[PDB]
């Protein structure tokens, strides 16, 4: 007897208002907010991207605003890092070489665009040199404003990333899927 | 100081309940009196202890668990900073700004629906033309 | 046949201040051919000035050097004041000079202990940045930027002084002393720090005067210049100072000079402080400098003047000129040329890093690759400036 | 300067009453006038035709429910012309949503294996009709189903059987529907096909490896919903896009394993075993084979010919043995240098050790 | 003629060459002011 | 209000959102968008959004018609919107209207009003 | 140098707490920017277009008209936040004092469109951080 | 102000003599005078640590009249010489290595020209089908207001 | 000193087209020699006669150039690409900069004629 019908509902809510009340919602939300935990109490960038306006990031790893307070750890190499800050003018001399290091990263990753610069271009939109905008080339997620951004702007936007991945669904959307 | 000595007095001064939930927030121990509390319901406090270096004097203790800089008022958000030594629960009434209109304080939507969107105010500078016909008579 | 195997250092290297593609070529470890490659960072500053006002532009030589902004813009503002013919205000003066040294401190810390950590010593970075994070608090009180500021422009000086910052800088010259000496202790005498420094980078008199080397890299060689003693410009020639220089051309006569320098600068704030004049900072001709708003709010002649330069801009004679000055990593220089126009007609930015970046070639053959990243922490090179 | 390769004019004018003006040379700035809207631009196809839709400047409407899978289309335009919405066959308002400013719709809905919440039937029948009613209602001018090649209304798979039926609700709702009916799709990241054929340690086949086929290089199948989004002439007709070399699994094997230079691992054990052995995987979370699809392996391709072609927009399609290197050159281990006699001579004059 | 050809080794496009027109001029005297600095120097756009 | 598309279709939007802003309806300007025109040509990026909690400040247009007139003796009225409380200029620059014709006169900086005592 | 290092070892660190404890902020500081409006209500803007001439990364836009009242006032005014060096250029030119930065450096965002402001998100941004910049001008001004 | 032929001699004069030692090179720089038939010209700077004086030292050339390089006294005019060619176009005779040093690998033109647009002539983007960071024809979202 | 890289040639202006000629070939032999290795470094999609005729095709281009001083120029210029090729300092994208044509047909009208052009506002 070969399916001819379906009783599939209507009005099933979208999943930014998908509140829990059956006990596999509450396990689910349990396992995201576990992995969710991992992954905003490690917060791996990796080295790459720093090029200019490196000194307000470096002032982020200092003491007044310590980052490893928050589990964050500069990599060498993306292959053991999540997150990417295209910080600083992203070249056309350049650009390759951060795709390249944005695909060597492994999955789940980031990205979060530190400056002006970096973000549409900023005091060099109109160069020979320059990538208008870190856009063109990888997918980013967070914004910083600012030329140079302010230790507490970066700060802020990696707490802005964190609520991110906390109000993200892991197993919650396979259970939807 | 980072001493314990610091923290058990202060534990000492406010009682368990603000101390378990300045650990769940903070991540320290901090005792101070109150300066008083925004619109959204924030407080924010003083310390006076030696043991506090510069720049952790004044603090904020949030009301909301989704904690974000974004929901301090303005005002404090000047006072939080030292950029000044009065707060805007104490400043005289000449130098507070004269409002003809309603207050209304939102915080940074962004990554919700009430994230600002972006238009164009003007309408297009070239005016096209609506049609109408006539007949040969 | 030595047959050589090419490596790339990396466009992705943690250890350099910035965004460097060197090419080494070693037989074994030693180096014999050394190819820096560089413009992954060239914004095109030199062209994007021509079309700017010599206003506007002053922007762009703070983003030359990602620390050292003060006296990267201070280069533009005397450049322009030559053309213009005008004279700054002694006030100014002296200002322009305690922050450049406030400066040259904020970069001397920067450059050793990013030297120190590419070495392995990660220790005196974090000890020597919060310094640098009280400096910095003198900057957004004068400027309102952190990093990036703007504050000297052609004829003198943006704002003045606020209340209460003479003092704090007196605070801050007490304490000082006592954490340069903290380093100290950790880096001189130590043993590693000899093995790492000692007989490396070693250059010439006769090869770093031939090779356009400036600062601490000609100083380390025994030739004393210094251009704020042969040629001063602010109020260097009003205020005493000394300039220490060093034999055997290492890495080590560097670092005790770049120590040394920390000091005597100082020596120079607080002598500053001791002896700031009254008097404005900025010229008092309003159509070289924005006039206060007390008057553009009831004046005629200040409103159009303020109209004019912040359109228009000011008109600079026609002329040309290299000016230079000691900056921290060397002697800086622009070269300017002027059409008649409030636009530059070119702007040139000898970057001393440049020339060192040059030089690496010649100084790192027979080296081996932890000599290599030693050396180039003796020129804490900012690509950003060596790229232009 | 850049150019609108996809359109012929500049002035268009859909069939809904709005008038569309071309801006720019084709660039990232420009602006095509078109919205259109993809139902799966998440996944392997949908994603090479966003590309080719935003490069133009043409808005695009990308319904998703991962976030975090999607956010590789933002790159592919300016900004304001991809535009996202959070989506579910559940929910009919976000539909409307989502085709409500639509010149042109997309219908890429589609599973190549059941679940707990979509069987075949609700994601490939139910999905098109409510997507087709809302098409329906708002009245949007163009609308362009693709359903699965060889499909047929009952036939021994379900898939097959539901890709059936989902064609004629959808033409039998939307008569100005365009159906297009793509071959075995192959590229970069396949899901079934040359990452597989590659990756995978053994291949298994309940027949032989003779299921015959005309498979097709994905960007191609792009290339073709490009020139039908925009062709008007294309409403309630169909196509099929299959391409012009008959290729057995075998034959496909063989050259992936010798442009590989790797010996690809096939087993061939019988129906029921491996019948019962993908049933018994539809258990584990990940996407794996499902029992309806070792019941495709016995279905050759066969083509309707009375629907139209690739030479029916002016296209040229690829063939499998000459990409097969392009696609397969990652993995090739290239173990060493042929041959290194005769280099003994030349080797002993260079200094291997130093002192 | 025996004019060189530098648009060779300009490095840029040749549509500039091919399609692409010029004007050669004099800014003339505004009528919005007296002055006549703007002048004297011939533009080319 | 109900705003038709330019596809043929609806596009549904509350009252107090179509509004220039929350104390005038009309716009001020003739090349100002209505509320109605910008949502019709940008619905796609409103779609899913929140229309409470965007940017609707109040119009000066009609809060400075609110501000009652001022009066003087002379044919002339100076105007600098300065604080008086705090320090520096703070306001705009010296203006000095003339208000002998019948009428009001307002700066053009700021839009206050100055009459002749009549 | 080992004793050294422990010394600092039974020292008082020097880490703030940022969320719950801001680090120094200064009347000159700049941030984001505000357009600010006269105690009557009305804004202060007139289009000089001052602030669009010295701009060095040409961030601003404005288009003007005569207002309906017969008075200079816009209709638009943009700021590209990723054009924009923050260098204060604009506060400075502004003989009215309607643009303003102010100190705030929390607006970080998850898309690049929400930092193209129009004149709506200038206003509502300084109906809200009046006070903030009254603060700020009250103790700037007499040095600008 | 000489001409390219007298550099090498000069250079020789300033460097060796004894009341003209002018050991440093500070700087090439080339500039564009499009109005002259020799539209660049070539400037040196120099110091001498000596006697505590600078001085300059300009010639002219063209877009394919050579100048000669200095390398031969002045080892650190390697670099200022592969510059002024990436930026200007001046081809300096006897270089060992002449190459550009800041433009991208593959670009074409010399930028400090006056004829060289501000913007230059392409842009990157990546495009996810060809999954290479491709170079494309200019188009700005906001067009250079000049002012 | 600072001595030369690996493939540089000193720059050296010949007073001759005799010479030149000689240089040229030289020039052309090596990219032929290399383009193997062009296909190697560069993960590329093609054949190594297509790179050749590439090659050949740039070569072509400048064929009927009599002006002794703007060859010299192009000789130069082409020892730097050669120089910038065969060392690994190109990436991908910077090398099939110099290969359009094997990339997939950019879509459909391609206006060649002026009626399209016309229709498309390029005329
Ligand atoms: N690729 C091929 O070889 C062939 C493909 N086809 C057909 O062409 C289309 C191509 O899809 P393909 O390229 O194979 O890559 P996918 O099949 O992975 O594309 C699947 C898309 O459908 C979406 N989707 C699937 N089920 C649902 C659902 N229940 N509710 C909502 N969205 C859903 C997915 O969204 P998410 O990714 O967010 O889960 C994804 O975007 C399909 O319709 C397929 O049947 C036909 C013949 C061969
Ligand atoms: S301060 Fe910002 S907005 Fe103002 S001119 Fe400078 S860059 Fe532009
Ligand atoms: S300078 Fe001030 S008044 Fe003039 S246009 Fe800018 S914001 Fe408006
Ligand atoms: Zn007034």
């Amino acid at each position: 007897p070969r399916v001819s019908s379906s009783s599939m509902p209507t009005d099933f809510p979208l999943p930014s208002q998908q509140k829990p009340n059956s006990a596999v919602d509450y396990t689910l939300t349990t396992l995201d907010a576990v992995a969710n935990w991992a992954r905003q109490g490690s917060f791996w960038p990796v080295t790459f991207g720093l090029a200019c306006c490196a000194v307000e990031m470096m002032h982020v790893s200092a003491p007044r605003y310590d980052q490893d307070r928050l589990g964050i750890i500069f990599r060498a190499s993306p292959r053991q890092s999540d997150i990417m800050i295209v910080a600083g003018t992203l070249t056309n001399k350049m650009a390759p070489v951060l795709r390249q290091v944005y695909d060597q990263m492994p999955e789940p990753r980031w990205v979060i665009s530190m400056g002006s610069c970096a973000n549409g271009g900023g005091y060099y939109h109109f160069s020979y040199s320059v990538v208008r905008g870190c856009d063109r080339i990888v997918p980013v997620d967070v914004y910083v404003p600012g030329c140079p951004p302010t230790s507490e702007a970066l700060m802020y936007g990696v707490f802005q990333l964190q609520r991110k991945m906390r109000n993200t669904k892991i197993t919650r959307m396979w259970y939807r899927k | 100081s980072s001493s314990l000595y610091r923290v058990l007095r202060n534990a000492w001064e406010v009682g368990p309940r603000s101390y378990w939930k300045q650990l769940n927030s903070i991540g320290d121990t901090k005792s101070g009196r109150l300066v008083g509390t925004d619109i959204y319901g924030n407080k924010f406090y003083e310390t006076d202890h030696q043991d506090e270096i510069h720049l952790r004097t004044r603090y904020v203790e949030y009301k909301e668990k989704d904690y974000d800089m974004s929901q301090v008022e303005p005002g404090w958000h000047f006072w939080l900073g030292y950029g000044v030594d009065t707060a805007p629960c104490n400043t005289p009434k000449e130098k507070l700004p004269i409002r003809a209109y309603p207050y209304k304080f939102q915080p940074n939507y962004t990554g919700t629906p009430g994230a600002f969107v972006t238009y164009n105010t003007l309408k297009p500078k070239i005016s096209a033309w609506e049609p109408v016909t006539k007949q040969r008579s | 046949r030595i047959r050589a195997f090419t490596i790339n250092f990396g466009p992705q290297h943690p250890a350099a201040h910035g965004v460097l593609r060197l090419i080494l070529e070693l037989s074994g470890e030693e180096i014999i051919r050394s190819d820096p490659h560089v413009g992954l960072l060239h914004m095109g500053t030199e062209k994007l000035i021509e079309y700017k006002t010599y206003m506007q532009a002053l922007p762009y030589f703070d983003r030359l050097d990602y620390v050292s902004m003060m006296t990267n813009e201070q280069v533009f503002s005397l450049a322009v004041e030559k053309l213009l013919n005008v004279e700054v205000p002694l006030r100014g003066k002296y200002i322009r000079t305690m922050f450049g040294e406030i400066t040259r401190v904020l970069n001397h810390l920067m450059s050793v202990c990013s030297h120190a950590m590419d070495v392995g010593a990660l220790t005196p970075f974090l000890w020597g940045f919060e310094e640098r994070e009280k400096l910095m608090e003198f900057y957004e009180r004068v400027s309102g930027a952190r990093l990036h500021a703007a504050y000297v422009r052609p004829g003198g000086v943006s704002q003045d002084l606020p209340a209460g910052l003479l003092d704090d800088i007196y605070m801050w010259a007490t304490q000082f002393g006592d954490r340069l000496d903290e380093i100290e202790e950790l880096l001189t005498d130590n043993r590693i720090w000899k093995l790492r420094t000692v007989n490396i980078g070693t250059v010439t008199a006769q090869d770093a005067l031939n090779l356009g080397l400036s600062g601490p890299m000609l100083r380390g060689s025994g030739i004393p210049f210094d251009i704020r003693k042969n040629a001063p410009y602010d109020a260097y020639d009003k205020v005493d100072f000394d300039v220490p220089v060093g034999m055997n051309g290492d890495c080590y006569d560097r670092y005790l000079i770049r120590m040394a320098e920390f000091r005597q600068s100082l020596r120079i704030i607080e002598q500053c402080c001791n002896d700031m004049p009254a008097g404005a900072v900025k010229v008092e001709d309003f159509k070289i400098n924005s006039p206060p708003r007390n008057l553009m709010k009831e004046d005629m002649e200040a409103l159009i003047h303020h109209f004019l330069l912040y359109t228009k801009g000011y008109s600079v004679p026609p002329g040309e000129t290299y000016t230079a000055i000691e900056a921290p990593k060397g002697e800086m220089g622009v070269y300017v040329v002027s059409d008649g126009s409030e636009r530059p007609y070119k702007c040139k930015i000898r970057a001393p890093g440049f020339a060192h970046l040059g030089a690496f070639d010649h100084i790192a053959r027979g080296h081996f690759l932890p000599d290599a990243v030693a050396i180039i922490g003796t020129m804490d090179l900012v690509f950003g400036e060596v790229d232009r | 300067m850049n150019s609108f390769e996809n359109l012929a004019q500049d002035v268009n004018i859909t069939r809904s009453g709005k008038t569309l003006i071309a801006k720019g040379t084709g660039g990232r700035s420009s602006r095509t006038g078109y919205t259109a809207t993809v139902f799966g631009a998440n996944g392997f196809l949908g994603s090479y035709l966003t590309a080719k839709l935003a490069k133009h400047g043409t808005t695009v409407v990308v319904p998703y429910r991962e976030e975090m899978a999607k956010r590789h289309l933002k790159v592919t335009g300016d900004l304001g012309v991809v535009n996202f919405l959070e989506m579910d066959l559940r929910n009919l308002e976000s539909i409307d949503e989502a085709v409500r400013h639509s010149d042109i719709v997309v219908n890429l809905i589609g599973r190549e294996y059941e679940t707990k919440n979509f069987n075949y039937y609700d994601v490939h029948v139910e999905g098109a009709r409510r997507i087709a009613e809302a098409v329906k209602k708002h009245n949007i001018a163009r609308y362009i189903h693709v359903s699965a090649f060889n499909a047929e209304i009952d036939s021994p798979s379900e898939f097959n059987h539901t890709k059936g039926l989902g064609e004629q609700v959808t033409k039998d709702i939307v008569p100005w529907a365009t159906i297009v009916r793509p071959a075995p799709m192959f590229g970069r990241e396949d899901k079934w096909f040359l990452d597989r054929m590659a990756r995978s340690p053994c291949l298994v086949s309940a027949n032989k490896f003779q299921e015959t086929s005309n498979p097709v290089h994905v960007i191609d199948v792009a290339a073709a919903l490009e020139r039908i989004c925009f062709d008007d002439s294309t409403v309630a007709q169909t196509f099929e896009l299959y391409g012009p070399q008959k290729f057995t699994q075998k034959q496909i094997i063989d050259m992936v394993s010798e442009t590989l230079r790797k010996e690809v691992r096939h087993i061939e054990l019988p129906k029921a075993l491996y019948q019962a052995y993908t049933k018994a995987t539809q258990a584990i979370w990940w996407p794996t084979y499902s029992p309806d699809q070792v019941e495709r392996q016995f279905l050759s391709q066969k083509i309707d010919p009375s629907a139209k072609t690739f030479n029916d927009l002016d296209l040229t399609p690829m063939e499998l043995p000459d990409l097969m290197f392009k696609l397969i050159r990652p993995y090739r281990v290239n173990t060493f240098q042929h041959d290194v006699s005769q280099l003994e001579n030349k080797e002993k004059t260079f200094v291997h050790i130093l002192d | 003629d025996n004019v060189p050809a530098h648009e060779i080794v300009s490095g840029a496009p040749a549509e500039l060459s091919r399609n692409r027109v010029v004007r050669i001029y004099q800014q003339a005297k505004p009528a919005t002011q007296s002055g006549e600095y703007g002048t004297f120097a011939w533009r080319l756009d | 209000k109900s705003i038709i598309s330019y596809n043929g279709n609806t596009i549904e939007i509350p009252e107090e959102y179509t509004k220039q802003a929350p104390n005038r309806d009309s716009t001020w300007a003739p090349a100002q968008a209505s509320k109605t025109e910008i949502y019709k040509n940008n619905m796609v990026r409103f779609e899913q959004k929140d229309l409470s909690k965007q940017p609707m400040p109040y119009a000066g247009i009609e809060l400075i018609a609110q501000q009652p007139v001022r009066f003087v003796h002379g044919n002339t009225a100076v105007c600098d919107g300065a604080n008086h409380n705090g320090p520096g200029a703070q306001g705009h620059p010296k203006i000095f209207i003339n208000v002998d014709a019948p009428g009001s006169h307002a700066c053009q900086y700021c839009g206050t009003r100055y009459e002749k005592e009549h | 140098g080992l004793y050294v290092v422990l010394e600092q070892f039974f020292r008082a660190p020097y880490t703030i707490y940022y969320p719950f404890e801001k680090g120094p902020v200064s009347p000159r500081f700049r941030g984001e920017h505000a357009l600010r409006r006269y105690p009557s209500g009305e804004e202060r803007c007139i289009a000089c277009k001052l602030c669009e001439a010295i701009c060095p990364a040409l961030a601003i836009t404005i288009d003007a008209e005569e207002r309906i009242d017969g008075s200079r006032r816009t209709t638009k005014y943009d700021i590209d936040m990723t054009k924009c060096i923050y260098c204060g250029y604009c506060q400075e030119s502004c003989p009215v004092d309607a643009i303003v930065e102010t100190p705030n450096v929390e607006y970080a965002t998850e898309t690049r469109e929400e930092l193209l402001y129009n004149k709506e998100k200038l206003l509502a941004n300084g109906d809200k951080w009046e006070l903030e910049l009254q603060y700020a001008l009250d103790a700037d001004a007499p040095y600008r | 102000h000489v001409a390219p032929s007298a550099v090498i001699p000069v250079t020789t004069f300033l460097r060796d003599n004894t009341s003209t030692q002018y050991k440093s090179i500070i700087d090439i720089t080339a500039v564009d005078y499009p109005s002259r038939e020799n539209r660049f010209e070539v400037v040196y700077n120099f110091l001498s640590v000596r006697h505590n004086s600078r001085i300059r030292l300009k010639t002219y050339a063209t877009e394919v009249t050579p100048v000669p390089s200095i390398t031969c006294l002045y080892e650190g005019a390697n670099w200022f010489e592969r510059e002024a060619y990436d930026m200007y176009g001046v081809f300096f005779e006897g270089h060992p290595d002449l190459r550009r040093i800041m433009t991208d690998y593959g670009f074409e033109g010399h930028p400090l020209r006056k004829d060289f647009p501000l913007t230059g002539y392409t842009e990157v983007r990546w495009d996810e089908e060809k999954r290479r960071v491709v170079y494309e024809p200019l188009e700005l979202t906001q067009a250079f207001r000049n002012f | 000193a600072i001595i030369a890289t690996a493939f540089a040639e000193t720059v050296k202006f010949s007073g001759s087209k005799q010479e030149l000629q000689k240089r040229t070939l030289a020039l052309y032999r090596q990219f032929l020699r290399g383009a193997p290795t062009f296909a190697d470094l560069y993960e590329v999609q093609f054949s190594i006669p297509t790179i050749r005729t590439k090659i050949r095709q740039e070569f072509e281009r400048h064929r009927f150039v009599d002006d002794l001083s703007i060859q010299n120029v192009l000789y130069a210029k082409g020892h730097m690409e050669y120089q910038e090729c065969i060392n690994f300092w190109k990436q991908q994208a910077q090398f099939l900069k110099y290969f359009p044509e094997e990339d997939d047909i950019q879509g459909r009208h391609q206006p060649s004629n002026f009626v399209d052009k016309f229709l498309k506002n390029r005329a």
